[PDB]
């Protein structure tokens, strides 16, 4: 069981232990923002126009 | 040195945003005014604790933060609250109208209305950095700020920080103290979207903080009090290394190589000892030993899963407190006669060992009693992925009828942006999965 | 009252402890996909351990190891059995990668198996059912060599020997008794077998409760010597015992989670 | 986040008029709009119901609506009605005759555009307005026609805000005219279609209450009342107290409603109690929990156990242990989960309050969103086309201008409403 890389200073120490070894653009964004927002402004308009019927 | 910018989104954020900074207040000697009587560089300074702190001409010490919600309630305890002196003003951020429990609210309609603010925000706190190393985000799975303005403001991120570090401490939803049905939905939402913006995620799961908090604090029923001083302690544990002297995950760069071999699979749990009632007049304290081996019972890990069926790609020991390197290379000698610990083959069996002498500071009048030594182990195991299987399980009964997707659908998502987020979901499950067969 | 829920409906055993566990009146059986139950007598395959124990307000058990299968599949066996210490590289388990001098009941120069059903509680008692079973050959000839009930498709009632008779024939033919002469082995190996694994599959401090009912299928030669065969962790018993074993298992295994002795208590 | 109130005709307002003398004594605002209050609970979200005026004066955020003059009358010489603004009291002259067409169509359509009018000027002067709350009967003309008018407006105009009813549900029991079941067809019509969330309160659940629970032999609509108050100070207590969960009518429709049309609730109450005759034992938290569930504690006279509970929210008031209320609320879903949903995982949701209702140390609310809400449908409809089918009482329709195909529609639609609800039962 290996010991290594052992680093002290007067906080603390560290070390590791080795028991065995191995074996979107800003554009982009900004399109699919939008086009919820018309998917939103859409829907919308046809709650208005029904409610204009 | 190079300094952190922590962002926290949303009720859980800002609420563990708040435990964080306190106890980072207490461990550092900076007061409730920001002023710290041990800093003799007035006004400036490249020491550790200013990776997290900045410092006035007026010797201020001001976290590197900004706290965004989409509503005005929690943030507005911060601006009255008993530190509320160490904020600058513009790092408090807040809406009108929060997300209504609803991912497509808080990354689609009111989202889009705030990115733009919150990113110009974080830009005056980069302009203050002579290095900037990254971001440490703090969030809920489950709120519709936590989950939605959060994976947008990730995406920006990516864009507008290239080469920086994103750090998550994530809390997955838990039913005991959830606030919504949909938090599934919201939870698969975020994590698709953000995947490939976030470098390495601490999972928190509330039923694991809150059982803890029963059965080793005797608190009857857990608030969010309770739970956010225990993942506060364990958050100052993870980030001790970058705000103190050492040579053990020093910068954000590090906790990928030491944390994450592979993009993916990047959530490592947290496993924390030991936990004890402030209550308990007479406490026979633990030794080095009993505390590592603590950190292999699943009682004590922020998500509870069985790591005995699962694969290690790599394990940290994060101590505090007395404890020397000797104790630590017996505790673990016996640990693993006594354990199943199966690491990756194409993985050494090892533990990168971390040790900072001062022990763990508890918060004056808290449930944590004071201890004389503490680890936080985080080791990327597969069996974290059953947090995954239970949550997409939950999302496949509710999606199946599509019960509540029209909340979503009805704020500009597209029902296929679900299914969408559930297959790379499938993906990151099977993932997991042959890693650790 | 206790509620449970059945995913493996070919378990002759665990439809038999359905059907006890309705008739005390205190169970009531929830459908398979129904996720709040006390007891999940769960599917054989892909079960899914990852999402039991996150049930506030239910103590939930399961009638599997997870993990056991180590055990209970022909090449995992030999594999935990060269690897792990406390089984070395073993006087009773034959070499691994056939018995040619069987003990034969006489009359017929017949050759047996025996299987044992032991229980394992949530607790990690391990129970061996003091009831066994040999398995007969209606002659045994080098140059009926496979001992399996099908296989054999008339002595004894079905090809089955139960302990009464097989002691008796220990008695009268080789001086001796059944308890001496093959149940110490047996008993022992059972021990060894399930003391190794059980810092693996324990679930002593998890979040959801497990116990389990194995077959071991065990070889006797001529010098009344026990091997280990195979290890079954979906056994089916045989009908004359199945009322007793099961009934055997909501005692010890389900009622003691949910509130003289047929088992044998292996002591460890 | 402001809510607006609107009550409408005679049933509304006087439900209306006993909502605001119920939390306004839970607030501490006395009559005149002065505060008096112990705790600091009561200001906290105050705004949410409440307007500020000079001298720390409290004002409700309430229209008050009829095309008939004499219930508003009563309202303002009631005990709290001077705390109402006296702009907000909006009025016709000639009544309604209980008939939907008038008030929708004809009589109430002249007196819309002044109500949208003050319901504009309270919106306004709101910081961010989450939408709107109405109280009315569905078996009257003005709250029923006049309402459903206001709602289809108030949508066109605020198609972003939550609507959100208190709807009084007719029933033979408690009658006053053969043509209510037609009224209450054309409103859940316009209800399916323009609410977000309305609460059924089933005039025959509140009498089958008085008369068979309270022991009250002869229940006058105050008896009624006082049942409908404590149902309405219950469900709204999230909304103005803060807490673990600080819930608004989004976040409410959100949690509560898996499907658009799919959002009409039974509200639950106990312990249940009759006016006047206050009982001086406590309840146990597992004696409220049990009879929240109780079908004889609901307020729409639909048997549970014919349905499924596709979601719950529950509120607990007063001081108690919070385990005890999780253990309990746990206890009820493990040991009847036959009757909730299993493709809605944790669809029950509890709060709790420590200010209690007046006269009880302890109360349980009760909000489901169950299938079994059909069966009130039904017997609507059953009564709908008794008369439907021989077009009997139509000409008071027919005369206002509205044709039988109007109500061939609104009668369909209720009948799709309960298939729809029939899907899910089985699901
Ligand atoms: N550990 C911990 N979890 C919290 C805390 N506050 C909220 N949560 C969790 O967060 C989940 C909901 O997300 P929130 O962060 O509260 O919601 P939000 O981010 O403000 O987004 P909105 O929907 O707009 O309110 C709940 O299921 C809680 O379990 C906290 O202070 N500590
Ligand atoms: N090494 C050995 N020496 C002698 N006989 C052996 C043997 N290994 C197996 N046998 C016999 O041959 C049979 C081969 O069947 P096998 O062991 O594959 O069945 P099984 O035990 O999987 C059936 P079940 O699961 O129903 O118990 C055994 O049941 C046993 O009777
Ligand atoms: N619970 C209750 N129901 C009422 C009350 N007043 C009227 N109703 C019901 O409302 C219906 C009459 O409609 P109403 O509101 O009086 O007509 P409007 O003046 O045009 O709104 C009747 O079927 C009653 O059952 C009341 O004070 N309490
Ligand atoms: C199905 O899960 C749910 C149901 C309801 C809610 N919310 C938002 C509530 N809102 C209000 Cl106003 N009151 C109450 S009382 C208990 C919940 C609750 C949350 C989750
Ligand atoms: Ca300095
Ligand atoms: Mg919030
Ligand atoms: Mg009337």
């Amino acid at each position: 069981m290996e010991v290594i890389e052992l680093n002290k200073c007067t906080s603390g120490q560290s070390f590791e232990v080795i028991l065995k070894p191995p074996s979107p653009s800003l554009e982009e964004i900004q399109k699919k923002l939008e086009a919820a927002e018309e998917r939103r402004k859409y829907q919308e308009a046809e709650l208005l126009k029904h409610l204009a019927e | 040195m190079r300094e952190c910018i922590s962002i926290h989104v949303g009720q859980a954020g800002v609420q563990i945003g708040n435990a964080c900074w306190e106890l980072y207040c207490l461990e550092h000697g900076i007061q409730p005014d920001g002023q710290m009587p041990s800093d003799k560089t007035i006004g400036g300074g490249d020491d550790s604790f200013n990776t997290f702190f900045s410092e006035t001409g007026a010797g201020k010490h001001v976290p590197r933060a900004v706290f965004v919600d989409l509503e005005p309630t929690v943030i507005d305890e911060v601006r009255t609250g008993t530190y509320r002196q160490l904020f600058h003003p513009e790092q408090l951020i807040t809406g009108k109208e929060d997300a209504a429990n609803n991912y497509a609210r808080g990354h689609y309609t009111i989202g889009k209305e705030i990115i733009d603010l919150v990113l110009d925000r974080i830009r005056k706190l980069a302009d203050q950095c002579t290095g900037l190393q990254g971001f440490l985000v703090f969030h809920s799975f489950g709120g519709g700020t936590g989950s939605g303005f959060t994976s947008l403001l990730m995406e920006r991120l990516s864009v507008d920080y290239g080469k920086k570090s994103k750090l998550e401490f994530s809390i997955y939803p838990a039913p005991q103290v959830s606030t919504a049905v949909v938090e599934p939905y919201n939870s698969i939402l975020t994590t698709h979207t953000t995947l490939e913006h976030s470098d390495c995620a601490f999972m928190v799961d509330n039923e694991a903080i809150y059982d803890i908090c029963r059965r080793n604090l005797d608190i009857e029923r857990p608030t969010y009090t309770n739970l956010n001083r225990l993942i506060s302690q364990i958050v100052s544990s993870i980030t001790a290394s970058l705000r103190f002297d050492g040579a053990l995950n020093v910068d954000l760069t590090e906790f990928q190589t030491n944390l994450v071999p592979y993009p993916r699979i990047h959530f490592p749990l947290a496993t924390y000892a030991p936990v004890i009632s402030a209550e308990k007049a007479y406490h026979e304290q633990l030794s080095v030993a009993e505390i590592t081996n603590a950190c292999f019972e699943p009682a004590n890990q922020m998500v509870k899963c069985d790591p005995r069926h699962g694969k290690y790609m790599a394990c940290c020991l994060l101590y505090r407190g007395d404890v020397v390197p000797k104790d630590v290379n017996a505790a673990i000698a016996t640990i693993k006669t006594k354990r199943s610990i199966q690491f990756v083959d194409w993985c050494p069996t090892g533990f990168k060992v971390g040790i900072n002498y001062q022990p763990p500071t508890v918060v004056p009048g808290g449930d944590l009693a004071k201890v004389q030594r503490a680890v936080c182990m985080l080791s990327n195991t597969t069996a974290i992925a059953e947090a995954w299987a239970r949550l997409d399980h939950k999302f496949d009964l509710m999606y199946a009828k599509r019960a509540f997707v029209h909340w979503y659908v009805g704020e500009g998502m597209e029902e296929g942006e679900f299914s969408e987020a559930r297959e790379d979901m499938a993906a990151l499950e099977k993932d997991y999965e042959e890693v650790g067969v | 009252m206790y509620t449970f829920v059945v995913r493996d409906e070919n378990s002759s055993v665990y439809a038999e402890v359905s059907r006890l566990l309705l008739a005390t009146g205190q169970w009531k059986r929830l459908r398979k996909d129904n996720p709040r139950f006390n007891l999940m007598l769960g599917e054989r395959n892909r079960l899914p351990f990852g999402r039991l124990g996150h049930e506030p307000g239910l103590v939930q058990l399961v009638n599997y190891y997870r993990g056991a299968d180590k055990l209970c599949r022909k090449a995992s066996l030999v594999k935990l059995i060269k690897t792990s210490p406390e089984l070395s590289e073993c006087t009773w388990f034959p070499e691994s990668y056939y018995l040619e001098k069987p003990l034969l009941l006489e009359p017929g120069h017949r050759k047996f198996d025996i299987r044992s059903w032991v229980l394992v509680d949530h607790l990690y008692n391990i129970y061996l059912y003091r009831e066994g079973v040999l398995r007969t050959s209606s002659p045994y000839n080098s140059a009926c060599h496979l001992t399996n009930h099908c296989i054999q498709k008339g002595y004894e009632e079905g090809n089955e020997m139960f302990f009464e008779e097989f002691n008796q024939y220990l008695m009268d033919a080789l001086n001796t008794t059944l308890e001496n002469s093959i149940l110490l082995q047996i008993k022992h190996i059972i021990r060894s077998c399930l003391m190794c694994i059980e810092p693996a599959i324990s679930t002593k401090h998890l979040h959801y409760q497990s116990f389990q009912l194995f077959g071991f299928d065990f070889m006797v030669d001529e010098e009344l010597k026990v091997w280990l065969i195979e290890v079954n962790g979906a056994p089916a018993c045989a009908q004359k015992l199945y009322a007793e074993l099961c009934q055997g298992i909501v005692d010890v295994a389900i009622s003691s989670v949910f509130p003289t002795s047929i088992f044998i208590k292996l002591h460890h | 986040r402001e809510i607006v109130h609107i009550q409408a005709g005679q049933c509304g307002n006087q439900i209306g008029a006993k909502f605001w003398e119920v939390i306004s004594d839970e607030h501490g605002i006395d009559p005149t709009g002065s505060y008096h209050g112990d705790s600091d609970l009561q200001l906290e979200r105050i705004n949410v119901y409440y307007n500020e005026a000079t001298g720390n004066k409290y004002v409700p955020r309430a229209i008050l609506v009829d095309l008939e003059p004499g219930t508003m009358d009563s309202v303002r010489s009631g005990p709290f009605g001077q705390i109402f603004r006296p702009d907000n009291f909006v009025f016709g002259q000639s009544g309604a005759g209980n008939n939907w067409a008038k008030g929708h169509y004809t009589e109430g359509a002249e007196l819309v555009d002044s109500v949208l009018d003050v319901v504009r000027k309270e919106s306004e002067s709101c910081d961010c307005l989450q939408g709107f709350q109405l109280t009315h009967s569905l078996g009257g003309g003005t709250g029923s026609g006049m309402g459903t008018l206001l709602i289809s407006k108030i949508r066109e105009e605020y198609p972003d805000r939550i609507m959100n009813t208190f709807s009084v549900m007719p029933s033979p029991k408690v009658s006053d005219t053969v043509v209510e079941p037609y009224n209450a067809t054309l409103s859940v019509h316009q209800l399916v279609e323009n609410t977000d969330e309305t609460y059924c309160i089933d005039n025959e659940a509140l009498y089958d209450i008085c008369f068979r629970t309270l022991k009250l032999t002869t229940p006058t609509y105050g008896d009624l009342n006082h049942l409908v108050s404590a149902t309405m100070s219950g469900v709204t207590t999230c909304l103005r107290f803060p807490g673990q969960l600080n819930a608004d009518l989004r976040k409410l429709a959100v949690n509560m409603v898996p499907f658009p049309r799919l959002h009409f609730f039974m509200p639950g109450f106990a312990p249940l109690t009759s006016r006047g005759s206050q009982q001086y034992r406590a309840l146990t938290v597992p004696e409220l929990t049990q009879q929240m569930f109780d079908s004889k504690n609901m307020m729409a006279a639909c048997d549970p156990r014919h349905g499924r509970y596709l979601t719950v929210a529950a509120i607990f008031r007063g001081r108690m242990s919070m385990k005890e209320v999780d253990e309990q609320m746990l206890n009820v879903q493990n040991k009847n989960s036959s009757y909730f949903v299993e493709w809605i995982p944790n669809n029950v949701k509890t709060a709790v309050c420590d200010i209690p209702p007046r006269g009880l140390k302890m109360s349980a609310t009760f909000i489901g969103n169950s299938t079994a809400i059909q069966e009130l449908f039904k017997r609507i409809s059953e009564q709908f086309t008794a008369m439907f089918r021989r077009k009997a009482f139509l000409h008071w329709y027919t005369g206002e201008g509205m044709d039988e195909m109007e109500f061939t529609e609104a009668e369909s639609n209720m009948n799709d409403l309960v298939s729809e609800y029939q899907q899910y039962q089985d699901a």
